[PDB]
RNA sequence: GGAGAGUUUGAUCCUGGCUCAGGACGAACGCUGGCGGCGUGCCUAAUACAUGCAAGUCGAGCGGACAGAUGUUAGCGGCGGACGGGUGAGUAACACGUGGGUAACCUGCCUGUAAGACUGGGAUAACUCCGGGAAACCGGGGCUAAUACCGGAUGGUUGUUUGAACCGCAUGGUUCAAACAUAAAAGGUGGCUUCGGCUACCACUUACAGAUGGACCCGCGGCGCAUUAGCUAGUUGGUGAGGUAACGGCUCACCAAGGCGACGAUGCGUAGCCGACCUGAGAGGGUGAUCGGCCACACUGGGACUGAGACACGGCCCAGACUCCUACGGGAGGCAGCAGUAGGGAAUCUUCCGCAAUGGACGAAAGUCUGACGGAGCAACGCCGCGUGAGUGAUGAAGGUUUUCGGAUCGUAAAGCUCUGUUGUUAGGGAAGAACAAGUGCCGUUCGAAUAGGGCGGUACCUUGACGGUACCUAACCAGAAAGCCACGGCUAACUACGUGCCAGCAGCCGCGGUAAUACGUAGGUGGCAAGCGUUGUCCGGAAUUAUUGGGCGUAAAGGGCUCGCAGGCGGUUUCUUAAGUCUGAUGUGAAAGCCCCCGGCUCAACCGGGGAGGGUCAUUGGAAACUGGG
């Protein structure tokens, strides 16, 4: 069917768009991560304020929930906290 | 399908007259052939079926509808038979048997509040008033061609269910009480 | 038993096998197993076709087939009526019935279905022999 | 969406109605969730009959009549007193 | 309005074995269907027990909880009657 | 509200089993066959599937094309494709039913209430060119738009921290306040313009409601097997972390040794479950076709993506088997959608018409799509209705059959005479099912700065039927075209003759058949039904025949060889008390359809509709307290 074939494609391209988001996300997270390792506020408390953007940028694009994020933040803001 | 036979060989297997008259039973009142408790039920069913000319899935039917209704489950039986629109016409006089009545009925000469009829099986309610259609008015059979539960005017041409017959108006040689214990079984 | 005496051990009810057995399979080539599935009639295989002595006090010649059904079962069946076609490698229709009288026979051929032929002559009980209705 | 609209009941050649709200994804004389009236378009003049309170709930939970079942409630004045109690 | 209320059932311990976990035993009646008798019925129900509060024997009363494992579903409110 | 009968004997009573009369079917088979209305129609191979069709839409998001103002649509984008439709394989499971819980949840579209919608950027299909494929296609270069994508602006979101200020079922919940960090969004069409813009509508963002749908947990209920007794080691619990929308061995590490089971675990076998349906006096048994709910599944095994929702019937990816293509290199496909085919089978339909109705998707709408659905076709497959004639008519004709040849019967049956036209044939006439939507006005109201022109509600006008010239109706003509099937010894309604002579045959049972056969075969008649009637299969009844209702155990089958006993079952009398049983009230719920009841509509009925009733080992919350159970 057509547009099964165009969902095919898009799914596809929209696919390779959300693991470009997941992947930065990814990145922020682990970043604070070891910032919070190395006993360095100042690097994990900016680290944490790019994890934020880059987790609640994809809650804008349905890729993370709302849920799922809240966690994710409340998980690292206590590392940052427990400094 | 009906019955479409001989109507004397029933009267006289069955040792009553369905006319009423008497008539199968005045030269020879002796079973049809060369040899003239179920049994009775039997005969009894039978009697009354062939009377009023129904076939015996439509009155095994008749017979269930009649048991939900309150009373006697035998007197009520014959209450609703009796209401059937060919015996309707067949005892207002517009016919001289029950199979003209019925056939005044089939054919569509009858009027029921009106308005054609043309279904013998048709389950007549007493306010309901039975009349010829103006095209068979002059019907030479009912020209040729009456109960105290019904009430006809012979000018008109035009009867009416006034009453629910009550059991001693109907047919008195039939014992309903073997018709319900016919269907028992 | 005592009503306690049910609560642990119930009633148990019996059991009711069928009159005609053969009928009452089915065969699935694809798996090679037997089915469950009771059917009315089954078609069959005639591998013999002869004569039978009934049990005393009776005594006739009484016509039988051995048939192979469709399920693979092969079943002694009875031929009624007077007078038959069947020969060895013939299609039949068998039906449920034992015949009373002839030990080892549960099942009875249907006349006037596949090449079993309608009985010559049968003017009563037409319907029951597979005959046709002589005039017209 | 839930939409308030047309079940057909009734037999063969003559079809009969009822008011049904429901989701949109049911199927049409499957699921539903309460109903509202039924419509016998085939007497003379067409029966309707309408349960004004429940209409009304539903209106204003925001069901959507289907184009019929609109017409229906503009008859019988529902599709008026929807539009006055949005006002008053 | 107030609280919708957790299923309650007052039972006995037969288990404190577990780390904070005590198996309750609730008895009840259930009719036969048939013969009309009424016969005992046992159902075991893990509890969660914070403090080891309660004992094997002893008549505790539990509230249904959401999944605390596998298998608790209830938590240990009080200790009516101590065990002998 | 409940019917019996036959059969162990020389005869008998009892015990005991067997057999039959009834009712049902998604039935089949045989014979027969007119019509209409309303239903039903692969139960077997969840076998394999030819061909066509079943999911698209939007140009009022967007460039580019191609036609000639305007129309058309490869492509991008939005939404739908997770519904509707099919099947019942698997599943003995919180899958399902019923009742609860979530303070452990998620929810596109719709409705309402508020706030908003600021300012930038770089791309990329289409296109055009080029390279490699046999094809499927695919790999390069350069261009281009978006209501596509990505930056910042501002947000009442969410984090984290600090307050207060109440409350619950532990975990806690709600409402407020502050700090800090993170978070949005879009235009398109018409009008009016002062040309800047402004306005309506549709769209867009966020929050909170509401509705709707989904998720999880729990009590309780509905199979067989002990010739299945042990089973488990992420198993059971804990502590952390991870993960999930969410709680949780869900996962992992570490620690502990737990957990389940004779109330039947575990294993094996069988099964989708339910509303219902069939049978029955009921209790009960059986079924789970059609219709409605829920679940599961989509060649088979496994995984994920996109999305509000899928681990996706007509989507990906991997693996396998199979079929098709082939330039052998690789490609393509999955009727348990509607039709249809082959195969299996006793056996189950047209490769149909229309989106007019009712739904659904998309759209502002016109529309477009819709094998949903509405209709039509085929089949006596079932249920209901009407026919195939009616009145009169001895002469009791002929003919047939029987015959103590007198007569009897077929038989008022026939003819004759008089009628009718249901139907049939033919010719006229001819519906309802249709609501609309849209567009047009007019009125009210609402937005608006613009009496512009939108929204919303009234009112008018207009115009769309597949069925279908079909139902129905009127007129004319003709008893003309329309009765079979089984049985007839008893059970069991209805009997004689001839032929046959333990043979041919019949049969459910008792049995029948070797010269008087009411039982075989035929004929006449009779009987029971009737467009059907028989036969077979299967289920329930008859079977107070697994017995709770409702049976028994001296001798008919049946008292453990006997103890001691664990569990279990059962428990003297009085009084107090509780109230788990028990009785009773109220509330919530037990969908719709069905069944039953009362009405109403089809000429009647079947069927259809409206109102009601019923149905729980039900939840919740009050009463009573004798009895049973605590104390």
């Amino acid at each position: 069917i057509k547009s099964a074939i165009k969902r095919t494609k898009t799914n596809n391209e929209r696919r390779v768009h959300n693991a470009t988001i997941k992947s930065a996300m990814r990145t922020a997270i682990k970043q604070v991560e070891a910032s919070v390792a190395n006993n360095e506020a100042d690097k994990a408390k900016t680290a944490l304020t790019e994890a934020a953007k880059r987790i609640d940028k994809a809650v804008k694009t349905g890729l993370v929930h709302k849920n799922t994020a809240a966690r994710y933040k409340s998980r690292l803001a206590k590392k940052v906290n427990g400094l | 399908a009906r019955y479409t036979g001989p109507s004397w060989k029933l009267s006289r297997r069955l040792g009553i007259s369905l006319s009423g008259t008497g008539k199968e039973l005045e030269k020879r009142p002796y079973a049809p052939g060369p040899h003239g408790e179920y049994g009775l039920q039997l005969q009894e069913k039978q009697k009354l079926r062939h009377m009023y000319g129904v076939n015996e899935r439509q009155f095994r039917t008749l017979f269930d509808k009649a048991g939900k209704l309150a009373g006697k489950h035998g007197e009520n039986f014959m209450i609703l038979l009796d209401s059937r629109l060919d015996n309707v016409v067949y005892k207002l006089g517009l016919a001289r048997t029950r199979r003209q009545a019925r056939q005044l009925v089939n054919h569509g000469h009858i009027l029921v509040d009106g308005s054609r009829v043309d279904i013998p099986s048709y389950l007549v309610k007493p306010g309901q008033t039975i009349g010829v259609r103006e095209k068979s008015r002059n019907l030479s059979i009912i020209k040729e061609s009456v109960p105290e539960y019904l009430t006809f005017d012979a000018e008109k041409l035009e009867g009416t269910f006034t009453r629910l017959p009550e059991r001693s108006e109907l047919a008195p040689e039939i014992n309903e009480a073997l018709i319900v214990e016919f269907y028992s079984r | 038993p005592t009503i306690n005496q049910l609560i642990r051990k119930g009633r148990v009810s019996k059991v009711e096998n069928s009159k005609s057995p053969a009928l009452n399979k089915g065969y699935n080539s694809f798996k090679k197993e037997h089915t469950n599935v009771s059917s009315p009639q089954k078609r069959g295989v005639c591998t013999r076709v002869g004569t039978m002595t009934p049990k005393k006090p009776n005594s006739a010649l009484r016509k039988y087939a051995r048939v192979r059904l469709t399920n693979g079962i092969e079943v002694t069946a009875y031929i009624p009526g007077i007078g038959h076609n069947l020969q060895e490698h013939s299609v039949v229709l068998i039906r449920g019935g034992r015949v009373k009288d002839l030990p080892g026979v549960r099942y009875h051929i249907v006349r006037g279905a596949l090449d079993t032929a309608g009985v010559e002559n049968r003017a009563q009980g037409r319907s029951k022999y597979g005959t046709k209705k002589p005039k017209a | 969406a839930v939409k308030i609209r047309l079940k057909r009941m009734g037999a063969k050649k003559s079809p009969f109605y009822r008011i049904v709200v429901a989701d949109s994804r049911s199927p049409r004389d499957g699921r539903f969730i309460e109903t509202v009236g039924t419509y016998n378009p085939v007497a003379k003049p067409a029966e309707v009959k309408i349960d004004e309170e429940l209409a009304l709930k539903w209106l204003q939970t925001g069901a959507k009549p289907s184009d019929t079942v609109r017409n229906l409630f503009s008859s019988q004045g529902i599709m008026e007193k929807f539009h006055n109690a949005k006002q008053g | 309005s107030e609280r919708n209320q957790r299923k309650v059932y007052q039972g006995r311990v037969v288990s404190d074995k577990m780390d904070k976990t005590i198996t309750v035993v609730v008895e009840t009646y259930k009719k036969h269907t048939l013969y009309g008798k009424r016969v005992k019925y046992s159902k075991k129900f893990k509890a969660h027990d914070e403090n080891n509060q309660a004992k094997i024997g002893d008549i505790v009363k539990i509230m249904e909880t959401r999944p605390l494992s596998a298998t608790k579903r209830f938590r240990l409110v009080e200790v009516v009657e101590e065990a002998v």
